[PDB]
């Protein structure tokens, strides 16, 4: 648990899970927002 | 902490005090029990000893046979005293072969 | 005490300590030597003797309800061959109070509770006898043998208050068990390539015996 | 002496105590690490077990479990292609008109426009046509729902989960001891009997009951649907005596020994079906049978308890002779001892045979509706060839790991590895010779043709026309073959393929199955360049194994280990003198050899077998024969196959092949990428590592794990490896892009 | 802590984990993962099981109570699970935004209290009402505990909190069960029961 813990902490372990996260977000962004060339809000 | 080290040599057996965290050697030269050393880096037989009673830290080891940690020997330079081991000197051929 | 078809090496770790020890082992598998898991020789006799028990159950069971189908008031929807019952439903089945699924988990509940604990008793011997179950605990104790556990439930008749009996009594008890283990293999190799069911397949071999083994050499099914 | 299973109990106990600490293994590993070079260290040296300890038994346990784990990866694999195929897949409706649908059985998610890639594959279905070959093995087992690969998906899951276990379990519960692994004798007899034997006997059982009369049943036209469910035709047997009768006296034949009553289901035809364009499978089954009974009865072989039987070590040291003096004498304490002599055999065998499954496959096409489907054919042939030669590069990479850490004549001495290595030189120096000879006389004729033909003097030029060059003995042995069923095979109707010849084209949908494929002189020039290909990497392969210890160069090559940069730039320079970069080059020859083989099949296929035919019997093939004329010099091989097949590729894009397209581009770009390190050295990338820590000391953002350049070996690895993955990339891009456009 | 050496366990004759020492209401030795062999993990997990069995019987009353009182005619709750959308006076992301700020604060207030025990005691307007409890998960209070029913010597409570937990543990296990049946099934909880009891044999989650 503290261990297991502590692998999941592990370099290419804690990287995979923060590329995976940021992927999901970045899909999702632009799932909803999609062909964006430029930003048209302001 | 400064468990108590032993080290048999030609010039008798003496006891000093040094922390756990620091070099036999280190704090016998503090003292003023004088024993062979070269490189000081751990990458050679100059400090060579063997040990009577408990164990030293491998962790500050290189340059050594994948046996001459399990089967006795040990650098003065780079070892951690983690008990009131008792040691010897003057220990390179007889580890040199 | 005689011997069948013994091994030196086999000869060795089967002396007679055990009921039922022939020296029969010429795949050499209760060697002390390499005991490790379920085949440490404890376990393998402990095995031999449940599987004999479950065996002889299931040997008088299978074969009765086709036999007083022949005698008696027991109608013939009662009266099924052992492999019609729903057991093998592309083979027969039968509508009873559940589903024959329901019935499966509802029978291996009770058959959890009750091998679970006799296994905690093998594992370490006389634990049953101390933790609560609606009392019911002081004879769940043990006897420090599993295969033999005793007390006032497996044992309420009293048989053997010494230990000859007892001895040749657990010799009858192995030499039925593999009777009937035995017993059994026959009706399920029997049933499948005559497929006929063990009690009327042998009734049609006491009409007499042109029906031979070969004679079903031909596989009906 | 007797064999005996023999255990040991919790060797290990399972804990998280060692996922915590990197490296464990390695002494200075475990410690922890001072710069970037260790964290490299941890990954090149994770599967090595002979040197993080020297415990056979350990090793030996740790092999065993690692095997479990390798087999339930394989299982989960599988798996996953069932599940695919049951439920993202059109095998339904390929099953009703194999030849009109294309099979796919993987579709995309529309994220970012990627949908374009759910191409049009027919069947009221958009996915990516697959090349796996997949839906001919699920249709020639009999596989008609989707309910039946679901199951099939599902019992892999739990084969999967049960071999993950059976790893735990064999080396925290109960791993094994020495004189259990040790024992090879009940191990072979176990393999050729039970795993094969038996393995064999249980598939020719499968395709006695299952896929003859259900491929009976489908090949008769029946909808996939109105077909009865395989148990049935278990339970009711006249169904099965209706399509073939002699199933009615039901195994009495087997023991009469009247087995010409099963004439019906056992054949010996060979050849294709003329409707499925596979191998009958009545002759599959019965080839399947007579397997089975000859690794039944080879199982028997080697003794272990009974007395009857073959000691390994008798048979061995049985053999030798007056050229040899005691040959053979020692190698049975050597291959019991040693996991890499073991595994560098098994890897030259594995991949021999894989080559070998390769050739057979494209030549007798034994799945249904398979040979017609020429992406398939393409693919499997180009990947089992990529397959076999990787296997049989680690062959010599794993001799000569042997040589070097455990080969010893102290106390394991075998002559005829002393012999070998006593005139090393002078095998060295023919091969050497050989392989000059070979390719002056095989390429030296291609250049010879390229200036004949640029010359204006096409006479001259070694051509069909000018002066033969004809393989005589290829073409004597296939007109042997071809003549064979009859003469001297008279239980054969047919000969055993049709690239043999005797006319007999075999079409379906069409489409060109099969049909003899002629020899000339541009086979001649081509089988010799393969020739010389191959006679080169063996060179180089056998160089590094022969002179793995020591040398004329550097006489205690050994101490230095099996993988070293040099030893300095000393006696002239001593760059790559280990046996590790041997291999490092034989994987490059490797390469060259594997894509010549695969550039002839697939010029040759699309220009004299595959094709189209036609109402009166005319056939077009993909290329009219332009391989007889264009590829006898480098000119049509660069103009007539790649500029010309490399057309479909480049105009992927816009269409379903674009991810093709881009694989192509991406390929060629880690390729180039690979040169980066394969043509420097790690000095120059040392120190301008070094500026760069600078810049980013002056920022108080330096790392504490310093970082070095990799080291003078990883480099070469790394530009191997990307080398490697960037060639058979856009190969493979090239290849399927080309093959399901054109096909 | 009172270490029962010879608690009952969830299975008789095997040895509990060493950080379960019958310490916590209900302890029966069940962590076969050991998923809290961390001291502060083990605190943390509590306070997690605890919370979770209160929420779960607070909604295992709401799940079936109202379903079975209106499968009898008393009143005219919707289905449960449907109950989501059945629209009310306002839309369904104002009344969760306005409960999101309401329900934070005290879960706010609780995390400053479960990671610092007996800090946040105490209330920010009128500093003299000071809840009672003295252990986390425990607050006590005028407001948690107007009838102080368990303020007594440490050892009714003791067998007060396993109580507590228990009907907890069951109360998770419903509500996670009328979920599962309302996907499976397309009926109400008291519907199954009602179909269940009606034919056991047949009537169960073999009936697909
Ligand atoms: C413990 C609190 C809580 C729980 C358990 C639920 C549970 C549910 N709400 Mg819900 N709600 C809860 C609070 C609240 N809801 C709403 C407002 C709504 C609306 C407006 C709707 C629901 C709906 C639903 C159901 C949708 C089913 C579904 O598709 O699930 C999908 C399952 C998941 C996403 C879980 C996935 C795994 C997980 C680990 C992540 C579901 C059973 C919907 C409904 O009734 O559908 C029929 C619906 O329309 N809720 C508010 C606003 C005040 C809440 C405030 O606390
Ligand atoms: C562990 C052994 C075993 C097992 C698994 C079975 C299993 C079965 N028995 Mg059987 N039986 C057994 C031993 C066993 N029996 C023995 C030792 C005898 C006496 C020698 C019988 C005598 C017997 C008869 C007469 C009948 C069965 C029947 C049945 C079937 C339904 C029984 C039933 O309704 O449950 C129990 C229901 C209760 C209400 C109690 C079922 C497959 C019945 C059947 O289906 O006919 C084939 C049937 O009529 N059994
Ligand atoms: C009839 C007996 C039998 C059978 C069928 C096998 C089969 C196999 N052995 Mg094995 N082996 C045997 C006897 C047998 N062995 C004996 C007597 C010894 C020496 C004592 C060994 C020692 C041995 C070693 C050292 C290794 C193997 C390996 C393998 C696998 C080879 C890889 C492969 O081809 O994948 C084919 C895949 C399949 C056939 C899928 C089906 C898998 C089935 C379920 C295997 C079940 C057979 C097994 C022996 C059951 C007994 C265990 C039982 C108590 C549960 C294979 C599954 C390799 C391995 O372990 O891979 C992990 C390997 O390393 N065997
Ligand atoms: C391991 C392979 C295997 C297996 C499991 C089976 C299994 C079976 N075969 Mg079979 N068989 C096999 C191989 C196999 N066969 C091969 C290779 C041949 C060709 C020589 C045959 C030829 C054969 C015939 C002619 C018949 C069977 C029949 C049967 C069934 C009869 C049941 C029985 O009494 O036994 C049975 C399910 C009988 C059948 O079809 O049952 C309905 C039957 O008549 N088999
Ligand atoms: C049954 C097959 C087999 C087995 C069991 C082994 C086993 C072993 N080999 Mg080996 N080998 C094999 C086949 C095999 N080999 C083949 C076919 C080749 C020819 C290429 C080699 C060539 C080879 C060499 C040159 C060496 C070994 C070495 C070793 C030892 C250590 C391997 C290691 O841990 O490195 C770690 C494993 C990796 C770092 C994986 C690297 C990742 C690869 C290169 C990328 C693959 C790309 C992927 C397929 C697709 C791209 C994915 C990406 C885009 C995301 C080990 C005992 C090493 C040794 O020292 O022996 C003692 C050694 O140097 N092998
Ligand atoms: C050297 C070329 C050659 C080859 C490759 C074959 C190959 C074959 N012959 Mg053939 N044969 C040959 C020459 C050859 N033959 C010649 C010169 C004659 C005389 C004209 C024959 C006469 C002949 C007959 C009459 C038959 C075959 C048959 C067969 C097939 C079964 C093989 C067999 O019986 O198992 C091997 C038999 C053994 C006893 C194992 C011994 C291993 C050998 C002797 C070494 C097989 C594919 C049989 C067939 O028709 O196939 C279905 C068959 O009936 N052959
Ligand atoms: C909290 C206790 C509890 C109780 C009293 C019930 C009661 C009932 N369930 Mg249910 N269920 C539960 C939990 C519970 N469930 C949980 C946690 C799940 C998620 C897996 C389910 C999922 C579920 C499904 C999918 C279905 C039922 C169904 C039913 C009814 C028939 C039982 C059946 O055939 O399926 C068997 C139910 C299970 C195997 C799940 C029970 C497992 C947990 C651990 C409960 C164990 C009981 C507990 C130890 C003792 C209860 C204490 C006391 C109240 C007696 C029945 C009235 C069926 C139905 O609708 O009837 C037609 C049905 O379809 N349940
Ligand atoms: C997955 C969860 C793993 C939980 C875990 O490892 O901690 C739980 C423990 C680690 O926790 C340790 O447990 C020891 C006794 O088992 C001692 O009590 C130690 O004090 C405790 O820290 O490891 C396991 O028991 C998990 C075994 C493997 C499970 C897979
Ligand atoms: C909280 C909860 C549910 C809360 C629901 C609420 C409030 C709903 C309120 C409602 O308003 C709705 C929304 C709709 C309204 O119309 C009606 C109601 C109903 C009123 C369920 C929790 C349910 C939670 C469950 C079931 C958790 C189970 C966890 C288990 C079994 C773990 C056990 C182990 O972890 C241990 C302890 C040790 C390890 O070593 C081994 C394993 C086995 C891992
Ligand atoms: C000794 C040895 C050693 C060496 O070394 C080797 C060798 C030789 C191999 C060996 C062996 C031999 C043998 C033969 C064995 C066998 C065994 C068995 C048979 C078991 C069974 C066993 C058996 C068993 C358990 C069984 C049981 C049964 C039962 C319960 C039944 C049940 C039932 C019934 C009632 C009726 C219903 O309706 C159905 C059912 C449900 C079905
Ligand atoms: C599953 C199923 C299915 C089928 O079919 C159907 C059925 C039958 C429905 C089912 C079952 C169910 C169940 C079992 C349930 C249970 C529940 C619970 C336990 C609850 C509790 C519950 C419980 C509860 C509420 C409790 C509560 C409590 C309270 C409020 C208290 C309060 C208080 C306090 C704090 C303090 C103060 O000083 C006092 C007072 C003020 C008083
Ligand atoms: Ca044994």
């Amino acid at each position: 648990m503290r261990d297991l813990k502590t692998y999941l902490s592990v370099a290419p372990v804690a990287s995979t899970l923060w590329f995976a996260a940021l992927a999901g977000l970045l899909i999702e962004i632009n799932r909803f927002f999609p062909d964006a060339l430029t930003f048209p809000f302001f | 902490a400064s468990y108590k080290v032993k080290l048999v040599t030609p010039d008798g057996t003496q006891e000093f005090e040094c922390p756990s965290d620091v070099y036999i050697l280190d704090h016998a030269e503090e003292v003023g029990i004088d024993l062979p050393y070269s490189c000081r880096a751990g990458s050679c037989s100059s400090c060579a000893g063997k040990v009577v009673g408990g164990e030293v830290d491998q962790s500050d080891g290189s340059f050594l046979d994948d046996e001459q940690i399990e089967a006795g020997f040990v650098l003065t330079c780079v070892a951690y005293p983690t008990s009131d081991v008792v040691i010897e000197t003057h220990k390179e051929e007889d580890l040199t072969a | 005490r005689p011997l069948w078809f013994a091994s030196k090496q086999s000869l060795s770790y089967l002396d007679g300590s055990l009921p039922g020890d022939y020296g029969f082992d010429p795949l050499g598998l209760s060697d002390p030597e390499g005991t490790g898991g379920f085949i440490e020789p404890r376990w393998l006799a402990y095995g031999e003797v449940i599987n004999g028990r479950f065996a002889m159950l299931g040997a008088v069971g299978a074969i009765a309800p086709e036999y007083l189908g022949k005698v008696g008031l027991i109608p013939q929807e009662t009266a099924l061959a052992w492999f019609q019952t729903g057991v093998i439903p592309p083979a027969g089945t039968y509508n009873y109070w559940a589903d024959n699924y329901t019935l499966f988990v509802l029978e291996m509940a009770l058959m959890g509770f009750a091998e679970h604990r006799r296994f905690q008793d093998w594992a370490k011997p006389g634990s049953m006898g101390k933790q609560y179950f609606l009392g019911l605990e002081k004879g769940f104790g043990g006897s420090g043998n599993p295969a033999y556990p005793g007390g006032p439930f497996f044992n309420p008749l009293g048989f053997g208050k010494d230990e000859k009996s007892l001895k040749e009594l657990k010799l009858k008890e192995v030499k039925n068990g593999r009777l009937a283990m035995l017993a059994i293999l026959g009706y399920f190799i029997q049933g499948l390539v005559t497929g006929v069911g063990p009690y009327q397949n042998l009734l049609d071999h006491v009409a007499d015996p042109v029906n031979n083994n070969v004679l079903t050499s031909l596989k009906f099914h | 002496p007797e064999v005996k299973i023999l255990v040991d109990r919790d060797p290990i106990k399972t804990s998280f105590e060692q996922w915590a600490k990197p490296g464990h293994f390695s002494r200075t590993i475990a410690k922890g690490p001072d710069t970037t070079t260790w964290i490299w260290n941890l990954h090149a040296d994770a599967h090595d077990f002979d040197s993080h300890t020297s415990d056979l038994e350990e090793i030996s346990r740790k092999v065993f479990s690692a095997h479990f784990g390798q087999l339930s990866i394989i299982f989960l694999w599988l798996s996953g292609m069932y599940f695919h195929g049951a439920r993202f897949s059109n095998y339904e409706a390929w099953l009703n008109d194999p030849t009109h649908i294309r099979p796919s059985a993987q579709v995309v998610w529309p994220i970012v426009g990627q949908e374009i890639l759910n191409g049009d594959v027919g069947g009221g279905f958009r996915g990516i046509q697959i090349t796996s070959g997949f839906f001919q093995i699920w249709r020639a087992s009999g596989i008609t729902s989707e309910l039946q690969l679901y199951c099939t998906a599902i019992g892999a899951l739990v084969f999967a989960a049960l071999m993950l276990f059976a790893g735990w379990f064999h080396y925290h519960k109960a791993a094994p001891k020495l004189v259990w692994f040790q024992d090879v004798e009940s191990m072979l007899n176990h393999h050729l009997a039970g795993l094969l034997g038996l393995g064999s006997l249980s598939w020719a059982g499968h395709q006695v009951h299952v896929s003859l009369p259900i491929n009976q049943f489908l090949n008769a036209g029946v909808d996939p649907k109105e077909i009865p469910l395989p148990h049935e035709f278990i339970l009711n047997r006249d169904l099965l005596a209706q399509l073939y009768p002699s199933f009615a006296e039901g195994a009495t034949p087997f023991f009469t020994l009247n087995w010409s009553k099963y004439a019906d289901f056992l054949t010996f035809r060979g050849g294709l079906d003329p409707l499925t364009g596979g191998l009958w499978l009545t002759d599959i089954a019965h080839h399947h049978l007579a397997i089975a009974i000859l690794f039944l009865i080879a199982g028997h072989m080697y003794r272990t308890n009974w007395g009857i039987g073959h000691g390994i070590k008798d048979i061995l040291e049985a053999h030798k002779g007056p050229f040899t003096g005691q040959g053979h004498k020692g190698l049975y304490e050597i291959l019991t001892t040693s996991w890499h002599a073991q595994l560098s055999i098994n890897l030259a065998m594995l991949g021999s045979l894989t080559i070998i499954v390769a050739h057979h496959m494209y030549a007798m096409p034994p799945y249904p509706y398979l040979a017609t489907d020429y992406g398939t054919q393409l693919s499997l042939f180009t990947h089992h060839m990529w397959i076999g030669g990787f296997l049989i590069v680690g062959a010599a990479a794993h001799a000569a790991i042997f040589m070097v850490r455990d080969y010893d004549p102290t106390t394991r001495y075998n002559d005829l590895l002393d012999r070998v290595l006593r005139h090393r030189d002078a095998i060295i120096s023919h091969l050497n010779w050989v392989c000059i000879f070979l390719g002056f006389h095989s390429f030296g004729l291609y250049i010879h043709n390229d200036t004949m033909s640029a010359l204006g003097r096409p006479q001259d030029m070694f051509s069909d026309t000018a002066i033969q060059l004809q393989p005589v003995f290829a073409q004597w042995i296939q007109n042997t073959h071809a003549l064979a069923p009859g003469t001297t095979a008279p239980g054969a109707t047919t000969s055993t393929s049709l690239t043999w010849g005797g006319g007999d084209l075999v079409s379906v949908g069409g489409k060109v199955a099969l049909l003899p494929i002629p020899l000339g002189t541009a086979d001649f020039l081509v089988h010799h360049i393969h020739a010389f290909t191959i006679h080169v990497t063996v060179l180089i392969l056998l160089k590094g194994v022969l002179f793995a210890r020591s040398s004329r160069l550097i006489p205690d090559k050994a101490n230095l280990g099996f993988r070293f940069p040099c030893d300095g730039p000393g006696r002239g320079g001593t760059c790559q003198v280990s046996a590790w970069d041997h291999v490092f080059l034989g994987l490059f020859w490797m390469y060259n050899a594997i894509s010549v083989v695969i550039f002839h099949f697939s010029w040759k296929m699309q220009s004299d077998v595959w094709g189209s035919i036609n109402d009166q019997g005319v056939v077009t093939h993909i290329t009219g024969g332009n391989f007889a004329q264009s590829s006898i010099t480098i000119n049509g091989w660069l103009r007539d196959f790649l500029w010309a097949q490399a057309s479909q590729v480049i105009q992927s894009y816009g269409s379903s092949l674009s991810a093709y397209g881009l694989f192509f581009l991406g390929a060629h770009f880690v390729w180039a990428f690979s040169l980066m390190f394969l043509f420097s050295g790690r000095g120059y990338w040392q120190e301008l590592i070094e500026s760069i820590v600078w810049a980013h000391n002056k920022l108080k953002v330096a790392p504490a794990t310093q970082p070095r350049a990799l080291s003078i070996v990883q480099g070469r690895a790394v530009g191997v490896t990307h080398y490697l993955l960037g060639g058979i990339a856009t190969t493979w891009a090239f290849f399927l892009a080309r093959i399901i456009a054109v096909g | 802590t009172v270490a029962e050496p010879d608690r009952p366990l969830w299975f008789p004759g095997s040895t509990p984990p060493p950080w379960l020492d019958g310490s916590l209401p209900g302890d029966f030795g069940f962590d076969p993962l050991g998923l809290g062999s961390d001291p502060e993990s083990l605190r943390w997990n509590v306070q997690a099981e605890l919370v979770h069995s209160r929420w779960a019987m607070l909604g295992a009353a709401g799940i079936f109570i109202p379903e079975f009182l209106t499968k009898l005619g008393i009143l005219n709750t919707p289905s449960w699970y449907t109950a989501g959308e059945q629209e009310y006076f306002t839309d369904t992301t104002t009344l969760f935004i306005v409960e999101l700020v309401f329900i934070g604060w005290a879960e706010g207030r609780r995390w400053a209290d479960i990671l610092n025990p007996g800090c946040v005691n105490t209330d920010p307007i009128f500093p003299n009402n000071k809840l009672t409890g003295t252990d986390v998960g425990y607050p006590g209070g005028l407001w948690f505990d107007p009838l102080g029913w368990g303020s007594a010597s440490p050892q009714k409570l003791k067998e007060l909190r396993t109580k507590e937990i228990k009907n907890g543990r069951l109360a998770m296990l419903a509500v996670m069960g009328a979920w599962f049946q309302h996907i499976y099934t397309g009926t109400g909880p008291i519907d199954n029961l009602f179909a269940h009891l009606a034919d056991p044999g047949h009537a169960t989650i073999f009936a697909a």
